[PDB]
């Protein structure tokens, strides 16, 4: 009776359920969803003072599920909670459906990783792409969950959409000096270390191919049931010992540290956006902040850092956070002399 | 039993009448003719 | 069996050390 | 410059206290 | 292209017709291209 | 745009045009592979 | 004093970068 | 090991190993476990209510939130 | 110079750039991808106590993994058509994403070298009477005119900064 | 009513409303 | 056990010597714990607990030490501020010191458990492998938990045979111990009620014991013991894992949300205190009760206390120092000398001016005074070439009700324009920084710094758990897949 | 007290530079 | 032969190295 | 901070003492 179901979730498929598939297409389905309804059709009048459909008249650039607002704080607004009070419309002018989003996104992301694991445990192999997939998850969790929590509320969450994520990015910078933060740096290390990897290693693998065929076309040199490697590891090693004055000799190695680079980097920038939810921030060296201050010459890149995102804060935040009502005359905002 | 309560134990009540078992009553039909 | 740590490991262990240490020292210092 | 005194300490024992660990694990294996 | 002759058709008529009649701007709350300054965020939880 | 892609193309086509000639643009000889016979790189290696 | 710790690391980056191309572990045909 | 250490270099030796002998003993087929489904969905029940409750979602009179 | 070129030019709208992020966090997935999928489906050469990297010869011809079996997952995983079944399309595929998106970026630097910056979308949303409703793009601006308007502070005598 | 039958649907019946939807949203004057 | 990230697995098929690995980290903890309320105590001040507490010291241990029940030292002291001579036996000091005679206790038990690892306790009778019986082990273990957990909260907590525990009011003024009654009904869920806790940990404990005695007596299920892979220690540890990274998340926060565990005597006020002006809010009212009880201005706004003052400096708002700038929070803005007063800003029109405070994000904020109105009437400019506003300008003067300048008024145009920029900071306070070599550069409390090591601790758990989880589950591939 | 400030970092080299290579011969030997 | 050190020759060896530095280290501190 | 140097190698002869009594290479007849 109960087995049945599992030889059903089990079976071959155009598309395989398993058992994750009832915590993962129920909720990615929405998250998704949401995300289309959104961005179609619900404004931000209310939550942000701006427009992010395209029934408002904004485009695929410009169109999100932004933030609930401000005042909503960390409540997660759910369609029959008090602040809908079961109201549909009342639920998607406060951003409920960032919440909604966000919410079934999660479970969604858990419900893949699961599916990553059951078909690894299915099939037989080893389960690293699923720990592969935590990184991306460390990242969601930190910059959507982990970084709105510590904050005020849930508005300072970014956006589900692609000017709201660029408008994330510089405020993060004007308010948080992003950039300068370690683990961030570690975070860019390892994606464009991941990126050149991806290239080299694929380069590289092209290059050194085996004389499998006949035409000029090596694209059917390479059999699916050939036990045999397609390029030389041995030319490969070769050159980049006498390019680079390293190569691998471990293919093994070199398809691990491929896995662990970008990985890591991505990791170790959730660590940074983790310390950002409670606003534990590398904003600045003290010693610096000290001798620019003691000295009126001495100017180092870091300092015009720190002036521009003062004028970073000044000149976004009274329309950024509507709801505190920043008001800022002109002759206070920092110009730099125009 | 406020109201905001009572919404909670309704979406309880309803929820389990939404996903929980149509869901599963379903794919009791669906599992024994896709032996 | 005993632990190693070929040549090749331990080049790799000094250079993430040696930048890791280099990239927080700025910090560490202030 | 208004540096953290033991910001020196701190940089010199956090890359030489993993560095001479992995020597002792190299130095081991080649013998 | 015979039991969704007009299936495609109804459907996307449906969607046109949900723009067009002024249904999507009362389904989602949304304001209308004067509805905008007769700005209000909303400030209390509970209450919008 | 056009002198960058032109530039790329060039690099393509001289080395496609170098290998094409010398017999080795569609891949290594898995009969004799030239790493194979050529003598180490390492200076201990003898 | 932060100038020394800064060149010291450098220097240790250096030291390893030449002993992993100069002393590196031959890599032997199977 | 075969061969254990003697009762006087460990007393408790053998009055503890009583509880560590029936190691792999299971009883047969799904056991007590439809319980725990309830448990599990108890539990997890508790949870979702407890953070409602502390959210604010649930203003029940008793939580001032 | 991030900055600078931000307020300057607007590269987070400039499509080539979206190009460029595309690569390279396409290409750090396509990494951590492959890397996964060729390191969980290796062939059983080794003891649990030693590093799967012992399972390797250094000049080996036999294939180290099972490109079947991680192609059986990847398949169950998304659909049927999808996983390459092919290796040197796949590394065809995994050269070609990140060098041709990275292309893109500096061809999209390049452009702005002679000011021809990203999308603008400002004042593009406008309600019955004309009032501009503010958009993220309108968001993006004002934060891009935060950094504009602190750049090189005593160095402009005129209110137009040219190239 | 099978689950080929569903799983090309749930993601297409709401797809084509949303086209229809937006390609009417070209005509809106505002 | 080659490879150097697997080389502890050497004990993981040696139960003996697998205790022994845990006395030693047991050891190491209990050292640590003891070692570092040493050096907590050897660098805390305890003159006063209104301008100098615990959390703008940086206080990790302390905190956690005197919440329970330790308060006060065999110096004299008490983090509450009584001096007095008999302070019992549980101390400060006597906390640390037990915890460094445990760790040479633990560490020689597990040198002892080092060398005799093959005693008959770790192998079965019936064949001589190693092995240990995780079902029967984690029903003892989970009774054993249950037994502290209820005793812990009906004695400890209550003060039936213990302490109490740390209750406060509200504004976080009266912070003491005492012994604290269960509450059992929906008020005892309520994250800012002690006795909430104390239920917690009676029905918990009354749950756990049942639940170890039920996993002492009934054997797992055949389909979940090869389901869940519980012969597997490493699956006991995945599980274990879990529990300590949803763990880590829940008590960062509730550190950074505040309940009844954590109280502002102790790890300080929230950012979400400053957010939403809680102690601003609370002193306004109380200074109108005294204004409409027949005082004058002045004499209402002198009888707010420093240490509910002191709330109200953004300075102690825990979301304003930085990853970088380590160490105690007078490491910062420096050591409080004392409350300057409530500041009354007034127009050349006579006009009641309120500077704009910062918010949590702003590391700096253009100081500029609304009104009543909430028109802006005056500011510290920066263009000052098309500058309307201004305070000399528009002739803006101080007058200070309550503190050190009680009664004072400034109209000086260097003397408005600092007293404005402390004003946005919440109360002006005086702080000398001269006693801690102050940089200027707020820091987090210890509420901040928990917070974020125990997020970070979070999610390389999160991640520890994945490991080893899949691990566990997948044994039989880890070598490789198949030929 | 007015003693030398190098004289820490003077007596701790002094003692864990020798003792490391002491470490690194035993264990390369009993490995 | 490779070199060793047994461990009755690394105790002897850390016992002279922290019994000098302690006589040692009360003149380096003068 | 100079006692503190005299404590800590006192702690290194007394550890080293113990591991010489206690963790001691036995001595085997012949
Ligand atoms: C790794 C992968 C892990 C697996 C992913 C699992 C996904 C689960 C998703 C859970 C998201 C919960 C958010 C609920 C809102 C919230 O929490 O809501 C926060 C509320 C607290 O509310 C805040 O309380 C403060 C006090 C102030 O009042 C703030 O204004 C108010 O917003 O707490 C609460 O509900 C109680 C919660 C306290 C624990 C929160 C820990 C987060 C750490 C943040 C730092
Ligand atoms: C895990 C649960 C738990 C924890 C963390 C504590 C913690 C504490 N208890 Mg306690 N207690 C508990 C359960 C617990 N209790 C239960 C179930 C009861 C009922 C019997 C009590 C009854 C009790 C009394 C009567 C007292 C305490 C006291 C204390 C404090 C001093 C004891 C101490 O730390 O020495 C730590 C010990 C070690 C580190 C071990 C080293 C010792 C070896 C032999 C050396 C301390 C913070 C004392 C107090 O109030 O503090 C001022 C006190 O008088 N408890
Ligand atoms: C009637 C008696 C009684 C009373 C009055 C209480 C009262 C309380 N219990 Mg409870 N409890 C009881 C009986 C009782 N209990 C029994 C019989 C059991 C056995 C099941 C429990 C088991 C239990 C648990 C496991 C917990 C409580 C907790 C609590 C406190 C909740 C308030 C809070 O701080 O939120 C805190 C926690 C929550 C509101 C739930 C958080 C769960 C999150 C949302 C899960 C998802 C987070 C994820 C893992 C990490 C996030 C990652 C990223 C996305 C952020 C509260 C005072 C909670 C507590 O003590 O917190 C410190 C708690 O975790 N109790
Ligand atoms: C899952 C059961 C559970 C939960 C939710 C708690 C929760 C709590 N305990 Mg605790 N405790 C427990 C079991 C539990 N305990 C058991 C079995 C013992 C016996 C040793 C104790 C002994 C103990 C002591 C001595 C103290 C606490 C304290 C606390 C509070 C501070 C720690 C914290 O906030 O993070 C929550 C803890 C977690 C594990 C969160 C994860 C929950 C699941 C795994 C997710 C907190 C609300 C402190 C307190 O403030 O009490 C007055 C305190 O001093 N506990
Ligand atoms: C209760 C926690 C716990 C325990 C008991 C273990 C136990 C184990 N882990 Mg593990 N792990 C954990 C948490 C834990 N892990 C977490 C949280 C993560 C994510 C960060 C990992 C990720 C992980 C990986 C990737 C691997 C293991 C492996 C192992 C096994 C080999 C032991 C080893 O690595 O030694 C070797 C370690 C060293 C020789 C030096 C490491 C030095 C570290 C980096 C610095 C030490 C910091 C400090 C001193 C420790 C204090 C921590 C503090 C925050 C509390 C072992 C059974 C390996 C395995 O699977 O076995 C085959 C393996 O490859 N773990
Ligand atoms: C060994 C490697 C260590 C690497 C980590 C070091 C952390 C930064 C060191 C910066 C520093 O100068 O520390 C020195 C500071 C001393 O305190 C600081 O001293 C400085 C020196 O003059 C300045 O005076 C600062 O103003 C003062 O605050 O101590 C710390 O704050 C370190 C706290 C580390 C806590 C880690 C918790 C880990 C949790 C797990
Ligand atoms: C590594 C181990 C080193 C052990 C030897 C250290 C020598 C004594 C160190 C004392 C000291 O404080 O040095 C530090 C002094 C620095 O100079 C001194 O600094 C002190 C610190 O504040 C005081 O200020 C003194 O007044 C000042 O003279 O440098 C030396 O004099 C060391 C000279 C060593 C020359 C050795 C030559 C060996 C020849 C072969
Ligand atoms: C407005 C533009 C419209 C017109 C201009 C053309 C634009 C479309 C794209 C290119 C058109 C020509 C096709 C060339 C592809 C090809 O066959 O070579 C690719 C070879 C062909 O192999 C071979 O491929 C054969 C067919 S197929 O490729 O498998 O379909 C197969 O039979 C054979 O066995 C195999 O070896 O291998 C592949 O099939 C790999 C496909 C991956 C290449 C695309 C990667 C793009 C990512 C980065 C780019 C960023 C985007 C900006
Ligand atoms: C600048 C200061 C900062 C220093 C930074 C540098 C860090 C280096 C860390 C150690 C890296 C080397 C590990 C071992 C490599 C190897 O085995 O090489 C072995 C080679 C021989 O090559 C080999 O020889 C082997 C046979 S044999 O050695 O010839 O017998 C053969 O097997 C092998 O194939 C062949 O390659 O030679 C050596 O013996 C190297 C050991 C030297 C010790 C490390 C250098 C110490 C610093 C020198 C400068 C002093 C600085 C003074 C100022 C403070
Ligand atoms: C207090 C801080 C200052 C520390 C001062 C102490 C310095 C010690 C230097 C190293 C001396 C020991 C060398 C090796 C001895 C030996 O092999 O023992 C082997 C023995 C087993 O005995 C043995 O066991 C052997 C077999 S086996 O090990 O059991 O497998 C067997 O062959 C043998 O006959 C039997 O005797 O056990 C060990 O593994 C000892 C290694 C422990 C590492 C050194 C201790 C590290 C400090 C611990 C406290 C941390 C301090 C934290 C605060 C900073
Ligand atoms: C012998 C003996 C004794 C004694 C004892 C003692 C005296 C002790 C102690 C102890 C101690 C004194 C301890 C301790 C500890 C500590 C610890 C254990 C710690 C730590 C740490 C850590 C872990 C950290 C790490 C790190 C850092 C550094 C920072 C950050 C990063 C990292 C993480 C890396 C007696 C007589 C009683 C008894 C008999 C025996
Ligand atoms: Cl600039």
């Amino acid at each position: 009776w109960i087995k049945q179901l599992d030889d059903w979730l089990k079976r071959d498929r155009f598309v395989f359920i398993g058992w994750s598939g009832l915590l993962l297409f129920p909720c990615s389905f929405l998250a998704i969803g949401a995300w289309f309804t959104g961005t179609t059709f619900v404004t931000s009048w209310y939550t942000h003072g701006l427009v992010s459909s395209y029934l408002e008249g904004c485009n695929f650039l410009t169109v999100a599920v932004s933030t609930p607002a401000e005042s909503m704080g960390h409540s997660l607004l759910l369609l029959w909670g008090p602040e809908a009070s079961g109201d549909f419309v009342r639920w998607c002018q406060i951003g409920g459906l960032w919440t909604f989003t966000a919410l079934h996104g999660v479970f969604g992301l858990i419900g893949f990783m699961l599916r990553q694991i059951e078909i690894a445990r299915l099939v037989g192999i080893r389960p690293y792409n699923a720990i592969a997939f935590s990184a991306p998850i460390a990242v969601y969790c930190a910059t959507f969950l982990i970084y709105p929590l510590g904050q005020s509320s849930w508005f300072f969450g970014p956006g589900f959409g692609v000017s709201a994520i660029f408008r994330f990015l510089l405020f993060f910078q004007g308010f948080h000096n992003y950039t300068l933060n370690p683990f961030h740096m570690m975070g860019v290390t390892g994606v464009l270390g991941g990126a050149l990897l991806c290239a080299i290693h694929g380069a590289t693998v092209q290059n050194t191919l085996f004389r499998d065929n006949q035409s000029k076309n090596t694209f059917k040199g390479f059999s699916t049931d050939q036990g045999e490697e397609t390029y030389s590891m041995v030319t490969a090693n070769r050159f980049w010992s006498q390019i680079f004055g390293i190569a691998f000799s471990n293919k093994r190695w070199l398809h691990f540290f491929m896995l662990f680079v970008p990985v890591t980097g991505l990791w170790m920038s959730a660590i940074g956006m983790a310390g950002l939810a409670f606003n534990l921030r590398a904003y600045d060296f003290v010693s610096q902040e000290i001798r620019a201050a003691e000295d009126p010459e001495f100017e180092t890149f870091y300092t015009k850092n720190i002036l521009l995102n003062e004028g970073l804060r000044a000149w976004l935040s009274e329309m950024d956070q509507p709801a505190k009502k920043f008001v800022f005359p002109d002759e206070v905002l920092p110009r730099g002399f125009s | 039993m406020t109201p905001s309560l009572t919404n909670f134990m309704l979406s309880l009540l309803a929820g389990l009448l939404i996903v929980v078992v149509p869901a599963t009553i379903a794919l009791i039909f669906i599992s024994q003719r896709d032996q | 069996q005993p632990v190693e740590l070929n040549r090749t490991s331990l080049y790799l262990g000094l250079l993430v050390v040696f930048v890791t240490g280099l990239l927080f020292s700025s910090y560490f210092f202030n | 410059m208004e540096t953290n005194k033991l910001g020196f300490v701190a940089s010199v024992l956090f890359v030489f206290v993993p560095t001479v660990f992995l020597l002792i694990l190299y130095i081991q294996t080649a013998s | 292209w015979i039991i969704h002759s007009i299936t495609i058709p109804a459907l996307f008529i449906a969607g046109w017709l949900f723009v067009s009649t002024g249904l999507a701007y009362d389904a989602f709350g949304t304001p209308r291209p004067n509805e905008y300054y007769p700005l209000p965020i909303v400030d209390d939880r509970y209450n919008p | 745009i056009f002198g960058f892609f032109f530039l790329v193309g060039h690099l393509w086509h001289a080395g496609r045009a170098r290998a094409a000639a010398a017999g080795f643009e569609t891949g290594l000889d898995r009969e004799d592979e030239p790493v194979l016979s050529m003598a180490p790189i390492d200076p201990s290696l003898r | 004093m932060e100038a020394v710790a800064y060149i010291l690391i450098f220097a240790c980056i250096i030291g390893t970068l030449f002993f992993a191309i100069a002393f590196r572990e031959p890599p032997k045909i199977t | 090991r075969q061969k254990y250490v003697s009762n006087k270099a460990a007393p408790l030796q053998y009055p503890l190993r009583k509880l560590n002998s029936e190691a792999g003993k299971v009883v047969p087929g799904w056991g007590t476990a439809p319980l725990m489904g309830i448990m599990l969905i108890a539990l997890l029940l508790f949870i979702l209510t407890i953070l409602q409750l502390y959210n604010g979602t649930v203003i029940v009179e008793g939580i001032d939130v | 110079f991030m900055f600078v070129f931000q307020a300057e030019h607007n590269i987070l709208m400039h499509p080539f750039h979206m190009l460029g992020v595309a690569g390279v966090l396409g290409g750090s997935l396509f990494c951590a991808m492959h890397g996964s999928l060729v390191t969980s489906s290796l062939v059983r050469e080794t003891s649990d106590s030693q590093s799967q990297n012992e399972g390797y010869k250094f000049g080996q011809e036999e294939e180290t993994y099972n490109i079947l079996a991680a192609h059986g997952y990847f398949g169950r995983l998304i659909f049927q058509y999808a996983s390459f079944n092919n290796s040197r399309q796949l590394h065809f595929f995994l050269a070609a994403w990140p060098v041709v998106c990275i292309w893109f970026v500096a061809l999209g630097i390049s452009t702005m070298a002679f000011n021809l910056n990203g999308f603008n979308f400002n004042h593009s949303v406008l309600d019955s009477q004309g009032r501009v409703l503010p958009s993220w793009a309108d968001v993006v601006n004002r934060a891009s005119l935060g950094f504009e308007v602190m750049h090189e502070r005593n160095a402009h005598n005129f209110p137009l900064d040219l190239a | 009513f099978t689950i080929r039958w569903l799983a090309i649907h749930a993601l297409a019946i709401p797809s084509v409303f949303f086209l229809g939807s937006i390609a009417a949203m070209q005509f809106i004057q505002r | 056990g080659l490879p150097w990230y697997r080389v502890h697995t050497s004990v993981l098929n040696d139960p003996g010597r697998l205790i022994a690995v845990h006395i030693m980290h047991n050891a190491l903890c209990a050292g640590f714990a003891g070692s570092m309320l040493l050096f907590e105590l050897a660098l805390f001040d305890p003159s006063d607990p209104v301008l100098n507490p615990m959390w703008r010291q940086g206080c990790f241990l302390m905190p956690f030490v005197s919440r329970l029940g330790v308060v006060n030292s065999w110096q004299g002291w008490s983090v509450t501020g009584e001096t007095f001579t008999n302070p019992g036996f549980w101390t400060f000091e006597t906390v640390a010191i037990a915890h460094i005679i445990f760790s040479g206790l633990s560490f020689l038990a597990a040198c002892w458990h080092w060398v005799y690892w093959d005693v008959a306790t770790f192998f079965d009778p019936k064949t001589d492998e190693p092995v240990i019986d995780l079902p029967k082990v984690f029903g003892i273990h989970l009774t054993l938990a249950g037994i502290l957990c209820f005793g812990f909260g009906a004695f400890h907590l209550t003060g039936l045979f213990g302490p109490g525990m740390w209750v406060s009011d509200p504004l976080g003024l009266t912070g003491h111990i005492q012994g604290v009654a269960p509450e059992w009904g929906a008020a005892g869920f309520d994250p800012h009620n002690p006795g909430g806790v104390v239920a917690h940990h009676i029905a918990l404990g009354i749950v756990a014991i049942i639940g170890g005695l039920f996993h002492i007596f009934v054997r797992p299920p055949e389909y979940l013991y090869k389901g869940l892979r519980m012969g597997n220690i490493e699956g006991t540890l995945a599980s274990g894992l879990a529990v300590f990274f949803s763990g880590a998340f829940i008590a960062a926060g509730t550190m950074w949300y505040g309940t009844a565990t954590t109280p502002i005597e102790l790890w300080g006020p929230t950012r979400y205190q400053w957010d939403q002006g809680f102690f601003q809010q609370a002193i306004s009212r109380q200074v109108k009760a005294s204004i409409s009880d027949g005082k004058s201005p002045s004499e209402a706004w002198s009888e707010i206390p420093t240490k509910l003052a002191f709330y109200d400096y953004i300075g102690n708002s825990p979301a304003k120092g930085g990853l970088f700038r380590v160490g105690r929070m007078v490491d910062g803005d420096g050591l409080p000398t004392g409350w300057l007063g409530h500041p009354v800003f007034k127009d050349g029109e006579g006009r009641e001016l309120t500077v704009r405070r910062m918010p949590n994000f702003f590391e700096n904020f253009p100081v500029v005074l609304f009104d009543q109105d909430g028109i802006v009437r005056a500011d510290i400019p920066f263009r000052q070439a098309e500058s309307k506003y201004g305070i000399e300008q528009t002739g803006v003067t101080v007058s200070f009700y309550g503190g050190e300048l009680d009664g004072q008024t400034f109209s000086d145009p260097k003397d408005v324009k600092k007293y404005a920029r402390r004003a946005q900071l919440g109360e002006p306070f005086e702080f000398d920084r001269s006693v801690y070599d102050s940089d200027g550069l707020f820091r987090t409390s210890n509420r901040g710094f928990f917070a974020f090591f125990h997020v970070i601790f979070g999610l390389l758990w999160f991640f520890g758990h994945i490991w080893h989880g899949l691990r566990a589950l997948f044994q039989d591939v880890f070598s490789g897949i198949d030929p």
